[PDB]
């Protein structure tokens, strides 16, 4: 359910800083707006307005049409604008992965075997994987900056 | 740094529409309990006065 891990979900750019702030407030107060109110429709006494009332059949019409139905401020689930951009970004954040971070594990096994490990035929395939580690580290530099 | 952010890009974007259907379904629940405690205050003062 995460304060521990949603806040540190971003990258190294400050940039979704404005973004993330404004959701965590937004479902927040979601959560206490609900929570304040009654969870249930209206009292409606109606026993004791009627017979209080100066003017006959006048409360006994008001309670009719209060408890049948009425508008409400609602919306429908066809503007689905942020249903259709969580399965775009995923395809290339999530499924991105699987072609660069994947690759990179794939890389690192590779090289750390052939640099401890049969002498000058083994020699041979360290030294390239020495200048891909060595083009690695200075990409990392720049991936963060 | 990038196989943690994988897992966590995944999980903004999915969260981007839980977000936007919670505050959508909360204003709904929210208006309709306030024009219902509108009616029922309105009546009670109404019928408090007259009585």
């Amino acid at each position: 359910l995460d304060w521990t891990k949603i806040v540190s979900k971003l990258g190294l750019s400050g940039q979704t800083a404005a973004a993330l702030t404004s959701f965590k407030k937004r479902n927040d107060e979601a959560k206490r707006i609900l929570f304040e109110l009654k969870q249930q429709p209206s009292n409606v006494d109606f026993a004791f307005y009627k017979s209080t009332l100066k003017n006959t059949a006048i409360v006994d019409k008001i309670q009719s049409d209060v408890s049948k139905f009425t508008p409400s401020k609602a919306n429908l689930s066809k503007q689905l604008n942020l249903i259709e951009s969580f399965e775009a970004k995923a395809l290339e954040n999530a499924k991105e992965t699987e072609s660069v971070v994947l690759a990179e594990l794939t890389d690192l096994e590779k090289t750390l075997e052939n640099i401890e490990s049969x002498x000058x035929x083994x020699x041979x395939x360290x030294x390239x994987x020495x200048x891909x580690x060595x083009x690695x580290x200075x990409x990392x530099x720049x991936x963060x900056x | 740094d990038q196989v943690s952010n994988l897992k966590d890009v995944v999980s903004t974007t999915k969260a981007l529409f839980e977000m936007s259907k919670e505050t959508a379904a909360l204003e709904a629940e929210a208006f309709e309990l306030k024009q219902k405690v509108a009616v029922a205050s309105e009546a009670k003062s109404v019928l408090d006065s007259w009585v």
